[PDB]
């Protein structure tokens, strides 16, 4: 029943370079995109779905962007991490940078605003440090020296005391920020760098890696659960988004994949740029999906690829 | 390459 509830992704809207990050605001009303074009763009979701297209805010940045995270309490605030290492908090109504955190010494691949302590945000960098910041303070409040490049950091959705850290050392380091001498647990299983970590719930953590797998982990009992396979991801950040039941990720075949958390093989997938009639130009391997984001626990998702095309997709029977 | 994931 679960495997067969949905068999396809329907395209319900399309905006037609690399988009590194696509994220919904606190209420799933606006979404923002950012990437190599050094421009944070904010769109109204309903307008995109209903109309035959223009962002409502554009904020120019000095450096290429790697990640966005909206504040979970302050509707109008969004954080970005950039390739200079700067972690910026922006106000999308005034367009101003509210904070410019400059301690990282190399590109910051990831930033995440906490859901439960919403002034707290965490970043990770090629400088091998995890930094925790508070929007009321200019200096970092916690620093973890990880000794390998950090590709992704994510707060637990139920408590700001726990973060998952995906590392180029192939492991997920799960920290209690109240005692950083050692992580609570380090999860091994991926055979390549861990590019994303995202929580389905307080106790369920998912990861993506350039070993062409996603993995599901139990962070209450510190157990491996399941490995998901089907997509191609051997090189790039191709996006990971999860909700209470589903995982979605990109692929280096210009395809989005969806998995139900209980089944190791995809429930469906969607090709960007499938040829029609006599089309005979670039092959599928020439583009990658670069960012994905569920609309909370619904079957609706945002997706973007390395050409800059954005699609709103919906799981359907 | 700008989105290449690092290896240790």
């Amino acid at each position: 029943m679960t495997f067969t509830r949905y068999s396809r992704l329907r395209v319900i809207a399309e905006i037609r370079n690399i988009v590194s990050s696509i994220e919904f605001d606190r209420d799933d009303e606006l979404f923002a995109t950012a990437g190599v074009s050094r421009c944070i763009k904010v769109f109204d979701f309903s307008s995109v779905v209903n109309e035959p297209q223009c962002p409502i805010v554009e904020m120019s940045t000095r450096s290429k962007l790697s990640c966005l995270s909206w504040n979970k309490h302050e509707k109008n605030h969004i954080a970005s991490s950039d390739y200079e290492g700067i972690v910026t908090v922006w106000d999308v109504t005034t367009r101003q940078s509210l904070m410019e955190y400059e301690e990282h010494e190399k590109r910051a691949w990831s930033v995440d605003f906490s859901r439960t302590e919403p002034s707290m945000l965490v970043s990770g960098s090629d400088d091998c440090k995890v930094k925790v910041w508070c929007t009321r303070q200019e200096a970092s409040v916690i620093n973890i020296d990880m000794k390998a490049n950090i590709c992704c950091v994510k707060y637990n959705p139920g408590s700001s005391n726990y973060i998952a850290v995906g590392s180029a050392d192939h492991h997920i380091h799960y920290y209690d920020l109240r005692n950083i001498s050692q992580p609570l647990h380090v999860f091994s299983g991926h055979k390549k760098a861990v590019s994303y970590v995202k929580f389905l719930s307080n106790n369920e953590l998912a990861s993506a890696s350039t070993d062409s797998t996603l993995r599901l982990w139990d962070v209450k009992d510190n157990l491996p659960v399941r490995t998901f396979r089907g997509h191609t991801n051997e090189k790039n950040f191709v996006g990971l988004t999860v909700n209470s039941e589903y995982l979605a990720c990109g692929s280096e075949t210009n395809e989005v994949y969806v998995y139900h958390k209980e089944i190791t093989r995809p429930v469906t997938s969607h090709r960007f740029g499938s040829p029609d009639m006599d089309d005979a130009e670039e092959e599928a391997g020439s583009y990658f999906i670069s960012a994905v984001c569920w609309k909370s626990d619904s079957p609706t998702m945002l997706t973007a690829n390395s050409q800059g095309t954005i699609k709103v997709l919906v799981l359907a029977a | 390459e700008i989105r290449r994931v690092p290896e240790f």
